[PDB]
């Protein structure tokens, strides 16, 4: 009974890794933005 | 040496950095501590990185001790081991910064990294401001920024106002001293330069061209309106057209209604204007309600 | 004796250095102890290193003691055995520092090591800060830091200002004085040299490369004010345009609105402006306004 | 007899040395030995050293003893049973050391090991500082340093302020006066000697060198500005350029922007800036701004 | 800590407003305005530390930060 294999409520990764940052410009400004939405 | 005066060039630019810092050896005017945690929180972490910790159950009520936010320019094409100004300015509470002393402050750029290490002694006039206060080379440059000056043929010069008639007249001097097709437009405040590949190539054309002279072609009449310093700045290309004006306490030197004649330069406006005996704040009610009728023919503006 | 005045030597610049450290024999004004704990600690710390356990549960209060902040600047190419300045400033709650002697102090760097050791009398002006001090010769260099200098054959002289036209300039001497390739432009700041391979041989290029003697060219036109302070420079390169200015409590020496004459030199811009009759308060003011209209043809910075 | 002045030999430095000791004799302004239990816990030492065992449970209350701590310099080849003089500083809530006589003081080292023994007189001026004291050959050398001076061919003479132009100097004074290869340059700050091996002809080379006298070349613009004792000092290399200054209350002897003529020499300079009528904090913060606008073509230090 | 009162007297919380103009090239200064928002006495000697300016679309176009004028 609790031996049955079950589909979980919440499904899928549990985590999330980042992603390493936009390589930045090289114009002569420290303020680089990312790719905006 | 007026087109260095005019624009800027691409790429040559200034960065902002920010930093925290103590300030010491202040005769008692420093913060307060019990209104201010991170003073003493910071202080804290200073000794510890020096050795010594304080426990944490323990009152420390400081007087010679301020904590203070460092600001500085980051300039172009900095190299490690050059010097900058920085700008001190207490953070709270405290009194005074006179005679203090900034000890090592990173200062920041807008990601977070460390581009000038700050550690000097300050400068307080002394009406005055107290808790402000400059560090002539106060900071050293830890950091260099990578830049794509002396790659490729093209350098853009900036104009600091927008102009199609500044912008053509930079471009037909240039175009008249270094060759047909060494400057082209590509808006009101962008011109184009073609220079040759190479770093030391273009130092040498940019030479050249930052100490050329441009006629500086008139420009669009402005009103400039100061009400929170009380200011009136009116240019040269200023016109006026006649009307009648009226407005409380004023009357011709008799009736309240005072005609101000067609002017077409500045003397003749600023004649018309004096002959309303207006004060200023007057003269600030006066050019705005000439602007919304139509006899100031000349743009408006409250700064 | 100019290019040592206007540029830098890459590699040859100043580290800094701080400490901490306690001041003794003063004349009842020190520290107060109970709300500083760690000038207590610390010397504790110092009594139990010299062979001296006091008790943990014992109530000490000094009156002749005060923990300092020391700072010091670590010189280029400094050696062991030589003695820098240092600056010795109050951290809580102290009077005055003004008879006192600094005990053994560490200078560390950025990176936690021990460079100096600090030691000596403090002389405080005795209006004048009393929590702040400075000893000559008061620390003793003891470690040396590695340097690049004589490898290699280039060496980058790093101008003050950023500037095209100084840095062609000082190319353009060093190659009149030493030869065709001597000197080369990297960027508005930055210009490269090439020196013989060696230690002695670089100092010998270095030493006549210092006292050189360069014009220096005209730079931007710049009015810097100090509004903690209080004070207006303008340098020799700043141009008047021909506008009306209108302030509260100004008229003509008659009507509020004053006309400002077209300037090209210094001497004419000064005239006009003291034609006005304005504080420097009301004079920065003034200069913003016109600066926002575009009569004043220069870079207005606020420091 | 310059060369002396301007550099320091390699190896002949001195060091620090420190420790602690009573102070009797005092005519009631020594501790009050109840905020500062270490005097009484010492004294109980000494007479216990001394063969007297004062039971534990006991008040002490004294008035003519001051716990002191002693600082001395340990001189370049110091031998035992030398004499050098002592600093002495009381430590806490003590009035005066007037006629007091310092105790049997080890004077212990970075090593914390004993160099010295110091025992004497206190002399203390009686405005003047009175928990502050000095005793002329106070201290007797009861250690010595090892060192490698006679050995090896090569000695350096260390700059003590950091110029190519001043290290050049030197060197080529030294090859002018005993031989071709006899100096080297190394860097800005260190010239490298060749002398003959053993002790006694380097002895005779270092007291030919250390007479030679050198022209000192014209050394870096630079005004220091101390705000804590409110002084300004500049040196003969400093020059000025054209611009208008305006500050608080201060005025044409008229209107509040004076100009400052081109200055070439140091007398052109003081007559300029002496035309402001301005006192020495208003000359502060008027050259910061100058500095900042680029009329003052000197390195501004805050000291 | 998030426990702890702080009360300062040199810290004002300020809005600031700005004109982005034609044709702006990054690298380029615009003046701005600073408004102190809530009880604040005085702005005379301040410093406005780095602060974003957004457009419209709440994007950063430009970063302020210098020292403030004040006529008095």
């Amino acid at each position: 009974c609790a031996w049955i294999p079950a589909k979980p409520l919440v499904q899928g990764a549990t985590t999330a890794q980042p992603i390493p940052g936009p390589v930045p410009v090289a114009n002569g400004s420290i303020f680089q933005s990312a790719q905006p939405i | 040496e007026r087109i260095r005066d005019l624009t800027s060039v691409q790429g040559v630019r200034e960065n902002s950095l920010i930093g925290y810092g103590l300030v010491v050896g202040l005769d008692g005017t420093g913060d307060q501590t019990t209104q201010t945690p991170f003073t003493t929180q910071t202080l804290n972490n200073m000794l510890s990185q020096l050795g010594i910790t304080v426990p944490t159950g323990t009152n420390m009520q400081l007087k010679n001790v301020a904590a203070v936010m460092v600001t500085a320019s980051y300039p172009p094409f900095a190299r490690q081991g050059q010097t900058i100004d920085v700008v001190v300015s207490s953070m709270g509470n405290a009194k005074s910064l006179r005679g203090g002393t900034l000890l090592m402050t990173p200062l920041k750029g807008v990601d977070s990294q460390v581009y000038a290490l700050a550690q000097g002694n300050i400068l307080v006039g002394g009406v005055n401001q107290l808790n402000g206060g400059r560090i002539t080379n106060g900071a050293i440059i830890e950091r260099e920024l990578p830049t794509q000056f002396g790659a490729g043929n093209t350098i853009n010069l900036q104009l600091n106002d927008e102009d199609f008639t500044m912008a053509q007249q930079i471009t037909d001097a240039i175009n008249r001293a270094r060759g047909y097709g060494s400057a082209t437009a590509l808006d009101a405040r962008t011109v184009q330069v073609r220079v040759p590949s190479g770093n030391s190539s273009q130092v040498r054309f940019l030479a050249d061209i930052q100490n050329m002279e441009v006629n500086v072609t008139p420009q669009d009449a402005k009103v400039v309106i100061n009400s929170r310093t009380g200011s009136v700045v009116m240019n040269r290309e200023v016109t006026l057209d006649s009307c009648a004006v009226a407005q409380g306490n004023l009357s011709v030197t008799g009736g309240s209604l005072q005609s101000v004649r067609s002017s077409a330069n500045l003397n003749s406006v600023v004649r018309a204007l004096n002959a309303l005996g207006a004060t200023p704040m007057d003269l600030m009610s006066i050019l705005q309600s000439m602007q919304s009728a139509g006899c100031l023919r000349a743009k408006l503006e409250i700064i």
